[PDB]
C-alpha cells in the first residue's frame, strides 16, 4: 500500500514532465526500410520496419493526415501521440520515435512479435481461467497506472493487446486515450466493449475502462463476447438491457467478478467504488494473483508464442500492401504543428 | 449453442474502432 502510493507519485512526476514538453521529430522516413503490414485500420496501417543504422525492427503506425482530418480525428490523434510518448509501464508498448512528413504521421513502436491476443484467442477458442486471469491482472495494473495520471484508455480489446516474447501483454492503440479530470462525451471505442453510459450519450468517466475489462475477461474465458450480434445497433440494445448469461464452465468466482464489472449502475461498478481498484484486486477470483510478481514479470506465462528470429511475422495475419505516398505539398501543417 | 451462434455471426474477425 505504501510502496504503491510512492511508486505512483513518482510515476506522475515523470509523466507530467513529458506531457508538458512532448518529444517531437525523433526520426525520419528514410531511416527505415518498410517490410510488411502487421495490421490495417481506418487512417492507415502498422508496418514491420527495419531501422537502417541500428538493424532493429520496429512497428511503424502510419496515419494519413487527410483521412484523420476527414474523420474529425485531429484531437484524438494529437492525444494518442502526446499520451503515448509520456507514459512508461511494463505492459504499455513503448513509442521509440515519432515524426511527420507532407502526407503522414508516424508513430514507431517497439515491435511486439507474438501477435494480437485476438488471433490466439480465436484460434485456440478460449483461455482457461488461470490463463485469462494472468492477462487480466496486467490490465488491472495498467489501468491503475493510467487512471492515476487522469488518463482514460477507451479501446480495450484483444485486437489492441499484443503478446511479447515472454508471454506478457503490451497494450497498443492509444487512439482514443484522453487526459481528462471531469466527465467526457465522445462516442468512441469498439461496439462490443462500450459501456452503457457511452451508448446512452451520458457523460462518462474512467469507469468505462472497468466495464471494458469485464467484457475482455468474459471474452477471454468464454471465447465470445457477452454482447454480440451481426450489427452494432443490435449489440448496443443488448448492452443497455444489461442482461448477461455465462457459460456453464465459468467458476462461481468469475461470474461474481463479472456481475460487478458488467454493472450498469455506476454506484455499484467495481473499480468505481470508494475502495477503487482494490475491490478488483481483492476479489476472490484474483486470490491466487501475486500483484507485485505480475508487475515485476516474475510469473511464468501460460503461453509463449513461437519466434523464429528477428523480423518474423508468423504470429500475424497477412494484409494487402499499399504504396506509401508522400506528396511534394504539405498537407494539414498547422493542424498537426504539435505532433 | 451460444458458441455456434457466435461463430455463424458476421463479427468473428478483427473489429474496427468506431468514433
Ligand atoms: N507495437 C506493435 N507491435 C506489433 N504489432 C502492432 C504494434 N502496434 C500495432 N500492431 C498491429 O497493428 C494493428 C493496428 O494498430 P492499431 O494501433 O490498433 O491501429 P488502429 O487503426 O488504431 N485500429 P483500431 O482503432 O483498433 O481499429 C494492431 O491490431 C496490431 O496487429
Ligand atoms: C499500478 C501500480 C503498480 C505498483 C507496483 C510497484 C511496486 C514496486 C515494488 C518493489
Ligand atoms: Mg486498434
Ligand atoms: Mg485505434
Amino acid at each position: 500500500q505504501e510502496s504503491v502510493k510512492e511508486f505512483l507519485a513518482k510515476a506522475k512526476e515523470d509523466f507530467l514532465k513529458k506531457w508538458e514538453t512532448p518529444s517531437q521529430n525523433t526520426a525520419q522516413l528514410d531511416q527505415f526500410d518498410r517490410i510488411k503490414t502487421l495490421g490495417t485500420g481506418s487512417f492507415g496501417r502498422v508496418m514491420l520496419v527495419k531501422h537502417k543504422e541500428s538493424g532493429n525492427h520496429y512497428a511503424m503506425k502510419i496515419l494519413d493526415k487527410q483521412k484523420v482530418v476527414k474523420l474529425k480525428q485531429i484531437e484524438h490523434t494529437l492525444n494518442e501521440k502526446r499520451i503515448l510518448q509520456a507514459v512508461n509501464f511494463p505492459f504499455l508498448v513503448k513509442l521509440e520515435f515519432s515524426f511527420k512528413d507532407n502526407s503522414n504521421l508516424y508513430m514507431v513502436m517497439e515491435y511486439v512479435a507474438g501477435g494480437e491476443m485476438f488471433s490466439h484467442l480465436r484460434r485456440i477458442g478460449r483461455f482457461s481461467e488461470p490463463h485469462a486471469r494472468f492477462y487480466a491482472a496486467q490490465i488491472v495494473l495498467t489501468f491503475e497506472y493510467l487512471h492515476s495520471l487522469d488518463l482514460i484508455y477507451r479501446d480495450l480489446k484483444p485486437e489492441n493487446l499484443l503478446i511479447d516474447q515472454q508471454g506478457y501483454i503490451q497494450v497498443t492503440d492509444f487512439g482514443f486515450a484522453k487526459r481528462v479530470k471531469g466527465r467526457t462525451w465522445t462516442l468512441c471505442g469498439t461496439p462490443e466493449y462500450l459501456a452503457p453510459e457511452i451508448i446512452l450519450s451520458k457523460g462518462y468517466n474512467k469507469a468505462v475502462d472497468w466495464w471494458a475489462l469485464g467484457v475482455l475477461i468474459y471474452e477471454m474465458a468464454a471465447g465470445y463476447p457477452p454482447f454480440f450480434a451481426d450489427q452494432p445497433i443490435q449489440i448496443y440494445e443488448k448492452i443497455v438491457s444489461g442482461k448477461v448469461r455465462f457459460p456453464s464452465h465459468f467458476s462461481s468466482d468469475l461470474k461474481d467478478l463479472l456481475r460487478n464489472l458488467l454493472q450498469v449502475d455506476l454506484t455499484k461498478r467495481f473499480g468505481n467504488l470508494k475502495n477503487g481498484v482494490n475491490d478488483i484486486k481483492n476479489h476472490k477470483w484474483f486470490a491466487t494473483t501475486d500483484w507485485i510478481a505480475i508487475y515485476q514479470r516474475k510469473v511464468e506465462a501460460p503461453f509463449i508464442p513461437k519466434f523464429k528470429g528477428p523480423g518474423d511475422t508468423s504470429n500475424f495475419d497477412d494484409y494487402e500492401e499499399e504504396e506509401i505516398r508522400v506528396s511534394i505539398n504539405e498537407k494539414c501543417g498547422k493542424e498537426f504543428t504539435e505532433f | 449453442t451460444t458458441y455456434a451462434d457466435f461463430i455463424a455471426s458476421g463479427r468473428t474477425g478483427r473489429r474496427a474502432s468506431i468514433h
